[PDB]
Formats: structure tokens, C-alpha cells, sequence
């Protein structure tokens, strides 16, 4: 488990291959203005140079 | 069927059959990560921004919602109303019927599959065409972008327009909002028309829409709701409340106002920093990074304990003051533990009162610690602070001048509350070069690279001190200078004559540059009382008066046209001040290191080693703000002399730079 | 008639007189700010340099020093033996019998008037021609250089050689030091000649002179006096301590590594030790409050006086101090080491072995500490010695040393019961020392050639409720002196829930062949906050991943000295991973024939806000040593391909490294 | 008080209107060994400033 620099389709695949089967979450509610907030997840510290764990890519993903 | 406030489609193939009923989608939509044949002819508008990203199988979007033809981007993706990216297998838009985007741009990238794309003329379906962003699709020499209709200029070039291989791009008539056929629509109306002129017979409205009319604005008992439609009162007071403010039903009221009592559905101007409570559910809020207090931007009052524990980080003094800056009131305690990289808690300015609901075990409602980079708290002649309950601990700072907490209990007012043990001059202070008196500057002399500093003469607190003084100047962009880092230093005696008063002459600097300037003397105490005293100055930040500027950079010049130049020019060099203008001048013209450096060190050693102590008319305009001007009016094909100047805010008095000229010929006639 | 030791006219231009006798000038020679005519014939040899500047009058050199021949330049000024700086009016060196110069080089620098630069050949006169230096004279294009003789190649040019306007520059006949006309001198002579090949009768003698003759080495009773004679006895007993006589040369003072003898003070005795410095110093009690005050105490033995280290900040100072009194043994007062808080150990102090007490602290103390904030180990280590042999020692609010190593030192010291109860205490020494804290023993290392598996013992708290976790500090150290305060990579690993299992730790991505400092301290987060903290840790424990395959040879050249042969040579492997044993070369036969960064930035906010988680036959020979080969027995004219690979001590089981290969064609036949 | 820094030719131009009639000597003539040099040389003196009063100069000059 090291913090891997995945970028761009490599970013997506190691989500999609650190998920697998378990994907990402889709349910619609009905939506409050302004729930946008949040920043600076782990999908984003996966591409910089330091990079995000595998567990840190569990951690974002499902 | 409306359906939203946002749909988030991803991973399985077949969870997109929830837009089997949807004709309007209420929000975004999202297609992501999808890996059959699904048509979707219900939905013709979203209000919000569409997102595609990797999905696998599709081939065109008209395969999904070929009926889509109004995308409102009402709330948009980074300013995009469209996004298309990484979306393998796709092979064109397939989205015939879109007629109108109404606010945001598109960017469709990485689809090394994807054709029509020059084929699409957006700039009559979306207005900020130039804010497009159409990168890394496949290349159209590649493709075989074929139609079949109409046809117009696309950026140079005039060629058909297809969405796809079987459908155009319908375009309405020059006399109009159209229908299928050559019928204008209703002004308000947008997209197409289910009937010509009609307001119950519109696809989509522009503006908004109540009660199958498009309307300009609400009726008067109804409320802007989302950025389409209009919706009564009794519906935002279903919603969870939203607010009703300026015939607008908004999720939470604007910034400067405040819901009103009892009437909770209307917001109440509130004048002063209206009472922004943070409150979050974890006890002590600890912010171990600048990602963490981020959730404190903008709060005035905080509901809480303030646990900072900063030990690495970016600019930081600069990015906490962002978030929490406007924090006025703590109604726990703050701890501010391993902040190694805290010099000064200046970030939060407006805390002006610490309540203490809960204390620290002691009964401690300010409680620092370990701290190896602390210089100053926060606390300085200016600011305002007022601790109501709880004590106040201090360990292990050693850049913490003691002194410097001793005058925080006093604004602080507890003064006598702490015990011995809570301050203690051990491990706070240890390795402090603090304690010192004042020198004061007396006079400061600038030129273009010199400058001229004295400060007054300095008795030592003991007769028997011999006294020296010590110099540090470097160059400061802005003044968040500390004495602790760079800083040039120079040692000057104190000179023989009392009657001349110490100083300094500094020589080579950059014209028009802020130096920061502070002396500090050198006290060599013959009888070492540990009450060392020592003296320090103020950091006096001087700027070089300003010379005369460069000559402007690469003068480039050419003629589009007979008696008109066109000119283009870089910046000086070294400006030597703020630019204000540039004076050109234009006059017709008639037809036909190391050497001096190794010189340098061993001059020294001569002086070092001999010396022994006993013992046609210009024409003349000025470009205000732009490096770039033309010329009107000259003789065709006659050749010109081309001067450029150089002026600055003080070249009034200086007067302007020299020129950098260039020759150039007119275009014949 | 020899003058000396050294020659300095300036000022007056009549003060020049001084010369009218001299024949030989013993040491420099100085002519300076000078503003008639005066000749002096006699003047022929200079020891050492000679420096002109700035004299106003003079035209030639000819005009003062017609004879000088030789200048020996024994000492040189800035490495020049000849310095011609600023002079006016001079228009020629005219120093027509200049011969040979030994030594030094010329610098010729700064004269508008001066001609006849380029018609020297200086290769002839002088050696190191490389290291001259003739800027700013008159410009050969601008002067005339004419001749009223011989020629020789000067640079890539052939021209005619001449001093002045009226004399040529003198050679000898390559049948030869040679007379006026075509007779060749001594060979122990140098310069011209009164009479061909004879001791007696020549201008200046190369190597020595004594008693008329130019002898190779200095008669058996006689020494070399600077560098050009040689004198007996009883002439430096005379000279002014006195002069030692050492390697049959009678120089000033003993050269470094030895000292003069008792009684015979006239030669110097070899000290295999450090030679005693003894520094003596005006004020009663140095202190060293910066590594700037400490540099007058460098290279001392013994000190007559007080010693007081106050050192709060500096930079690298251990090795500093010990650079500088690292080489005293003996202190004759006490020694005070107060609020030094940057020593860490008192290790600068090493061959101080011995500290007296003529003169101690109030309280009859020789040994004082107090404050030392970070000073965890005094220089008493189980090597060292050390004697006190009068006074105390007293030790207070010292918390990072521990309290048994100043046990251990009154041990050495000799001072066991000597001390008072409250001289050593416990309460403000060794409050928070963490060497008493119980080490983390490990217990399995296992190495691979990138990854490192490390265990260490189970902790049991020393209070049952506390929280014990642990982190793992490791960094790469090409040497062992790694101290814990610097570099650290920082893993915290937990303690396993299974009490069998100990605690370990996985490191990944290492690489091969380097050696790892790697400890571990514990996380004891104790519930009951009792002050009697020391925490845990373990020892700096050095790791070097197994010997993995060695690195590709770097920059192999090859090229062909003869047809059927081929040479080629390369340099050792980059991360060799072992100790190298050999190489095996191999050589078959070849037949013949910001908007990115923009981009960047918005990328992230997408992926920011999409996911969310749930809740021819080769040949080969061996070369034992060295990094080159020759390969015999090949086609002529055939290129060839040469792999080279590195192999190590380990290479029989792990297997030799790669190849970095290049191809080379042989000579043709 | 302020003085101009003063280096090269001009320096030593401006040392010999100070000395005037003083001028500048050593005071040990042919001493037996070098008083050194390397630092404390009127080229640093006025080529990076403390101050190169008129009385430094008077100093230098004998």
C-alpha cells in the first residue's frame, strides 16, 4: 500500500480497478442548493506527486 | 415529468432506466463510469449542466436523447455547460435537436473516437463560443465528416453543417426561435415550436415559465424557483427551509442578510456582520492543516474548542487569516500545540473574546505548547482580546519572549489567575534574542542606488560597554519581513566625534527597490550581568528614489497598410518605476565578465598589501497603458525613423528614458 | 654589498639614493608614488619581487637598473614576481640583461605609454608564461614597436625581439647560460658571465652561493639562508627569539610539526604531539559566546585562563569548536558551560584531559553548568579521560542530560565525594530525559533488494491504561554519524491485536544496496497525565538492502590502437551493491552491411467532484582489476559490438549485472 | 562622516591629495619579517563602506 500518482484514465482505472465491482454511488435525492461544498478530495491527491494510498483510493472510492 | 434536483448516473448499464418518464431534468445530470440500446425521446431539456465521462458501448448521444434540445446550465460544471471527456467508443453528437445553450460553454476532450465536431456550427446554438474547449478528440483529417442541407462560415471556412449522418443542423430563417418549418416562434419562446407564436405551445422557455405560459417575469404571487420556473409561496415553504428574497425562493438567505423571526421565510437586512455561527458536531475543531480549517471560512462566531496543530504546511499566515480571520468569538478554549510553523497567531485578527464553556483539565482556557517557531502571539498594542473563564499555560516556546505574554493578561485580564507553573521562563524565552531597547533612525537620503542612514547615538546602559552597531539591509519585495531568516549585514563603529551622529552608506542597489533596513548594536558588557539588555531598531523599509528608466525591448514595427505603421515594443528592463506612458516619435526619413571580475580581487590585494596605518520634423505621441500603437497618416513607401521612450511615474522630474529606435517603410501606394 | 630584507622607497623621489651600493638586494624591492637621473649599475640580482607603481618621470626601466639579470622571486607578491602597475610615463621595460626569472609570474598592468610588450619573449626569460597577466598597457596596434637582432616564434608569429630602441634582447646559441658573445657559461651559473664557465665569475648563481662560487648544495658547516646563499652557524646565531637551523636551512621559526630544543635552542626537536600553542589571553575568563569568539583559541594546547561557553545560537558548531579547541588538553582555571543552549555534547572537547582550578567560581566550583537545555551527554564518554584537579561541579536545570552520566563522570573526574547534596540534583536534571526510557529491542531484520521487513519486542506501558502505538523513523545514511534531531520518513504502525504477533513494519520502495538508518519510538499516550514522563524508543539501527544485481558500467569508450585489436575502457557502476570482484566484457562480430499546466489544474477539480466513497558467436573473458581491456585476434575492419557487464561478490547467486554495450570497428589491414 | 566609496585609480589619487605633504610610508624600514596581509586594506575599506572618513585616511597616510 504506497500512495500511487494516478493521473488522468490511470486515475479513473486504478478507481475502477482498486472498485472493481463496487463502483461508485448513484441514488438521486431530491437536491438542497449550494450541497456542492466539499474540496480537495483524495481523487485529486491521487494525481498530485505525492500521490494517495491504495487505501486512500479505497478510502474515496465504494 | 420533472425530475431532479439531480440525477447521478454511474458504474451499472442499466441504472439509466431511471429517465424512462423524465422530459425535464431539474438540476445536472451525470452518465459516468458506465460500461445495450436505451432511447430516451422524453427528455428535451435540462436545466443545469449535462456530464459525460468513460462510458463504454456508447456510440452517439442521439442514441440516448435524440428529443434534447435545450440545456439551460443554469448551476454550471467549472463554467461549462457540457462536458464530454474521456468518452471511448463515442463517435459523434448525436444530438440533433439541440437548439440553445443558454449560459455556459462546452469542453469536449480525450475521445479519440469522436467525429462532427467541426461539423457543428455552436456559435448558433451558445453564445461564449470563444470559451470553448475542444482538445485531444480525434483528428478530423481522420474522420470523414460526411452529410447527406444548409450551410455558413465556420471560422474561415464556409461548409455544410450535420449532427449527424443522417440529421442537419436546422437553423432558423433570417426573418425571426422558428418551428420545424419556417414559422417564427414566440419571443419568449426558445428552441422549437409545437405550435407557431404560441406561449403554451413552447419546447422550452426562455426566461421563465408558470403554468404552461413563458413568462418574462413571475406573476406576482410567485417566486423565482431554480432559473426556469416560477412556483407560489406554499411550495417554498415545503422545501427543506428556503428563503423567499427579492421574488426569489433561494436555499439559504444572501450574504448581508438573516431569516426574520417568527416569519422565518423572508430574509431581514441585518446591518452590522450578521451573527455567522459555525457549529460542528465533533467537540474540538482540531486544525491540523490548511485543509482543515477550511470549514472555518468565514465564521464570526465559533461554537467550539480550537485545537491548532499545524506542524508543515504552504504559505500559511496568509491562508488561516482567509478562513479565520473573521472568527470574533471562541465559546470553548484554544490549544495551540506543535504549531511549528506558526510564527504569530496575527490570522486571527477579529477574536476578540474567548468565553470558556469547556476547559482544559486545570481549569486552562489558553494553553500553548512546544511551539519552536512561536516569535509573537497575536497580541500587539492594536488588538483587543478578553478571556472570561479559565487560565492561561505556556511551555516550551523559545522564541516567545516571555515579556511578550505578561502584556497579554492584561488586555486578556488575568493577570493574577495563572499559577507559577503555567509560565515558565525555562522553556519559554530559552534561546530569545529579544529584550531590548530602541534605536531610533534619524535620517534617511536616497539616490538611484544609494542610500544615506543614521540613527541616534546609544549610551550604554553601563559606563564600561564598549558599543558597536551592526547593519542588516536586503531587498524586500513587500514588508512581511521578519528579523529571523538573506539580511546583508554590515558592521559600522561608532565614530570618534560625539557632536556626528552614527550611520551608514550603502552603495550598489536596484533603482526603485523597497529595502528593509534595522541596526542593531553590539553591547560587549565587560562586567556580564545577566541582565542582558542589548538594543534593536525598527524595520524601516526604504526604496531607492527612482532613476531613469530602461530603453523599451525588442521595437518591432511593420506596415498593414499605406501611411499607417504599426509598432510593438516590450517592457524596459529595469523600470526604475511605476510605468505610466510611452512616448514614440516618428521622423520621415529622405529618399536616398571575468576579466574585469579577476581584475576586481586582485586590485584588492594591492591596496590590501601597500597601505599600512600608523600605529525632417518629429512627430511625438504617447501610449498610455498598451505596448503597442500605429501610426496614421504617412507618406507611402517613405522610410521612418521609429524612437521609442520609456517614462515612469517621477520622470517628470527625471525626466523619460532614452529610445530604442528601429527603421520602417510604409506600404506603396 | 648585499641590502635587505627587504627594500620600500616611496614618496621622495631622492629617497632612491639607498640603492648606490647595493649588488644584490636580499628580499622585495618597492618603488612607490615616486614624482633626475639616477643610475644604478651595481644592482643585479632580486631574491624575492619587485613592485613599481605609480612613478611619475621615469621613461624606461633601463635608466635605474641596467644590470639587473636575475630575479629570483623566492617570495612572491600575490604569486607575481614582477608588478608594473600604473605607471606614467613609462614608455619600455628597458631592462635589456633581464635573464631569468624563477619563480613567479608577471603582471604588467595600467601603463597608456608603455611600447615594446610583444617584442619580449618572456618564454625565454621566464617559465610559467601561462600565468602572466599584460592588460591595460599601450596597444600594440597604437604604439610602434620598432627595432633599431635576433628572432624567434612568438605565439603562431615569427618576429624580431628587442628591449628597447637602442638594445635587442639577448640570447645564447642553442650549443649551450652563455657570456656577452658566443660562449657558453657555468653550468652552475645563471644570467651572463665575467668569465666563461667559472664559479668566480658569474652574475648571479643558480642554486646557492658561498664564498664566490655557485655550488649545487651548501658546503657541510654552512645552511641555507633564503634562497640564493648559504651562511654558517655563527651568522644566524645573530640573526633576529633567534633563527633555528633545520634541514640544513636557517630559517625563522621551527616549521609546523616541531618545536625548539631545550639549550640548544638552535634546532628544532620533532613533537610527535600537537606542538604546545600555549595560549595566553589578557582578559581573565574567555568567553565563547559564538563560533567567531572561539576562533582565537584555535590550534591551542594549553590554555592560561578561564573558560565560559555561552552559546545560544550559531551554525554547524560541533564540528567547529572542535576544530578549534578540539586541540586543548590542559585548562588552568574553570571551565563554566551556561545557557549553551545549541551543545548537544560537550564531544568538541577531546584532548582536554587535565583542568586545574587556579581560579574558580564563588563557591570553590572548577566545573559549571546551568541551563543546558538541549545538552543531553557531557564529552564523558567510557574513552575519555579527564582530572579536576581542585574544585566542584555543579549541575542545574540541565533536563535532556541524564542524571548517571554526571555520576559516571566525578568517576574520572576524581571528585566522587567532594560535591554538596544540592551540587547534583535530580528534581530540574534528567526531569524529561528520554535515555532512561526502556529501549525498543528489535528482534528480526530480513532484507531484500528494495524491501525491508523489521520487528521489534512487544511494549508493555508503565501504566496499564495507557495507549501505546508506535512509529517507525527511517531515512537513507551513506555513513553511521545520524543523530535523531535532523531527512526522517515517518510510518506509524500499530500495535497487532493478536498478543502473539510483535510489531513490525514493511518498507517498500528502497533502493538497492543502501544503507538505512531505521528506529522506532513509541506513542504512549498516557490517560493519567503524571509528569514523570520519559516515553520510549529504540536504538539507530543500520540496515543495507541485500547485495542486489550491480548497476550498468558507465561511459564505455572504446577505440582501436591496431588492426585485430581493440581497446576499450569504462568506469565502475553507479550503485555497485558490493564489493566489485570483476567485469566480464563480451564482443561479438557484426556482419557486414501554462496551457498544459492550465489544463492540469481544472483535470483535478473533475475528478475532485465526480467519485465519492461510500459510507556470429559472442566471445568472453573476465578482467580481474582494472576498468580497461584489449581484445586481440579480430577480423580488420569489421565492426564489433562490446557488452560489458559488472559483477560483485554476490553475483554467483543473485547473477552479474546488465550490459551497456557499443559498437567499434577495428584498424583496417 | 560620508564618503564617496572610492576604489581603482581614483582611490589612490584621492589618498594622495589627503597625505599631502605627510604621504604614506612604513614605519619599520627592512623589517626582518612580514607584517602580513589579507584583510583590513584600504581596498576594502572603501570599496564596501564603513565609512571612509577623512581622519581613516589620515591614518593610513604617514
Amino acid at each position: 500500500i504506497t500512495a500511487e500518482i494516478l493521473c488522468s484514465a490511470h486515475l479513473v482505472a486504478a478507481l475502477q480497478r482498486v472498485c472493481g465491482n463496487r463502483g461508485v454511488y448513484r441514488p438521486p435525492p431530491t437536491r438542497r442548493r449550494s450541497t456542492r461544498n466539499g474540496t480537495t478530495g483524495i481523487a485529486t491527491k491521487c494525481c498530485t506527486t505525492t500521490g494517495c494510498t491504495t487505501d486512500d483510493l479505497e478510502k474515496y472510492c465504494n | 415529468e420533472i425530475c431532479g434536483p439531480g440525477i447521478d448516473i454511474r458504474n451499472d448499464y442499466q441504472q439509466l432506466k431511471r429517465l424512462e418518464n423524465c422530459t425535464v431534468i431539474e438540476g445536472y445530470l451525470h452518465i459516468l463510469l458506465i460500461s445495450r440500446s436505451y432511447r430516451f425521446p422524453k427528455l428535451t431539456v435540462i436545466t443545469e449542466y449535462l456530464l459525460l465521462f468513460r462510458v463504454a458501448g456508447l456510440e452517439s448521444l442521439g442514441d440516448l436523447f435524440p428529443n434534447l434540445t435545450v440545456i439551460r446550465g443554469w448551476k454550471l460544471f467549472y463554467n461549462y455547460a457540457l462536458v464530454i471527456f474521456e468518452m471511448t467508443n463515442l463517435k459523434d453528437i448525436g444530438l440533433y435537436n439541440l437548439r440553445n445553450i443558454t449560459r455556459g460553454a462546452i469542453r469536449i476532450e480525450k475521445n479519440a473516437d469522436l467525429c462532427y465536431l467541426s461539423t457543428v456550427d455552436w456559435s448558433l446554438i451558445l453564445d461564449a463560443v470563444s470559451n470553448n474547449y475542444i482538445v485531444g478528440n480525434k483528428p478530423p483529417k481522420e474522420c470523414g465528416d460526411l452529410c447527406p442541407c444548409e450551410k455558413t462560415t465556420i471560422n474561415n471556412e464556409y461548409n455544410y453543417r450535420c449532427w449527424t449522418t443522417n440529421r442537419c443542423q436546422k437553423m432558423c430563417p433570417s426573418t425571426c426561435a422558428c418551428t420545424e418549418n419556417n414559422e417564427c416562434c414566440h419571443p419568449e419562446c426558445l428552441g422549437s415550436c409545437s405550435a407557431p407564436d404560441n406561449d403554451t405551445a413552447c419546447v422550452a422557455c426562455r426566461h421563465y415559465y408558470y403554468a404552461g405560459v413563458c413568462v418574462p417575469a413571475c406573476p406576482p404571487n410567485t417566486y423565482r424557483f431554480e432559473g426556469w420556473r416560477c412556483v407560489d409561496r406554499d411550495f417554498c415553504a415545503n422545501i427543506l427551509g428556503f428563503v423567499i428574497h427579492d421574488g426569489e425562493c433561494m436555499q439559504e438567505c444572501p450574504s448581508g442578510f438573516i431569516r426574520n423571526g417568527s416569519q422565518s421565510m423572508y430574509c431581514i437586512p441585518c446591518e452590522g456582520p450578521c451573527p455567522k455561527v459555525c457549529e460542528e458536531e465533533k467537540k474540538t475543531k482540531t486544525i491540523d492543516s490548511v485543509t482543515s480549517a477550511q470549514m472555518l471560512q468565514g465564521c464570526t462566531i465559533f461554537k467550539g474548542n480550537l485545537l491548532i496543530n499545524i506542524r508543515r504546511g504552504n504559505n500559511i499566515a496568509s491562508e488561516l487569516e482567509n478562513f479565520m480571520g473573521l472568527i470574533e468569538v471562541v465559546t470553548g478554549y484554544v490549544k495551540i500545540r506543535h504549531s511549528h510553523a506558526l510564527v504569530s497567531l496575527s490570522f486571527l485578527k477579529n477574536l476578540r473574546l474567548i468565553l470558556g464553556e469547556e476547559q482544559l483539565e486545570g481549569n486552562y482556557s489558553f494553553y500553548v505548547l512546544d511551539n519552536q517557531n512561536l516569535q509573537q502571539l497575536w497580541d500587539w498594542d492594536h488588538r483587543n482580546l478578553t478571556i472570561k473563564a479559565g487560565k492561561m499555560y505556556f511551555a516550551f516556546n523559545p522564541k516567545l519572549c516571555v515579556s511578550e505574554i505578561y502584556r497579554m493578561e492584561e488586555v486578556t485580564g488575568t493577570k493574577g489567575r495563572q499559577s507559577k507553573g503555567d509560565i515558565n521562563t525555562r522553556n519559554n524565552g530559552e534561546r530569545a534574542s529579544c529584550e531590548s531597547d530602541v534605536l531610533h533612525f534619524t535620517s534617511t537620503t536616497t539616490s538611484k542606488n544609494r542610500i544615506i542612514i543614521t540613527w541616534h547615538r546609544y549610551r550604554p546602559p553601563d559606563y564600561r560597554d564598549l558599543i558597536s552597531f551592526t547593519v542588516y539591509y536586503k531587498e524586500a519585495p513587500f514588508k512581511n519581513v521578519t528579523e529571523y531568516d538573506s539580511w546583508n549585514m554590515v558592521d559600522v563603529d561608532l565614530p570618534p566625534n560625539k557632536d556626528v551622529e552614527p550611520g551608514i552608506l550603502l552603495h550598489g542597489l536596484k533603482p526603485w527597490t523597497q529595502y528593509a533596513v534595522y541596526v542593531k548594536a553590539v553591547t560587549l558588557t565587560m562586567v556580564e550581568n545577566d541582565h542582558i539588555r542589548g538594543a534593536k531598531s525598527e524595520i524601516l523599509y526604504i526604496r531607492t528614489n527612482a532613476s531613469v528608466p530602461s530603453i523599451p525591448l525588442d521595437v518591432l514595427s511593420a506596415s498593414n497598410s499605406s501611411s499607417q505603421l504599426i509598432v510593438k515594443w516590450n517592457p524596459p528592463s529595469l523600470p526604475n518605476g511605476n510605468l505610466s506612458y510611452y512616448i514614440v516619435r516618428w521622423q520621415r526619413q529622405p529618399q536616398d565578465k571575468e576579466e574585469a571580475e579577476y581584475r576586481k580581487v586582485f586590485e584588492n590585494f594591492l591596496h590590501n598589501s601597500i597601505f599600512v596605518p600608523r600605529p525632417y520634423p518629429f512627430f511625438e505621441s504617447r501610449v498610455d497603458n498598451k505596448e503597442r500603437t500605429v501610426i496614421s497618416n504617412l507618406r507611402p513607401f517613405t522610410l521612418y525613423r521609429i524612437d521609442i521612450h520609456s517614462c515612469n511615474h517621477e520622470a517628470e522630474k527625471l525626466g523619460c528614458s532614452a529610445s530604442n529606435f528601429v527603421f520602417a517603410r510604409t506600404m506603396p501606394a
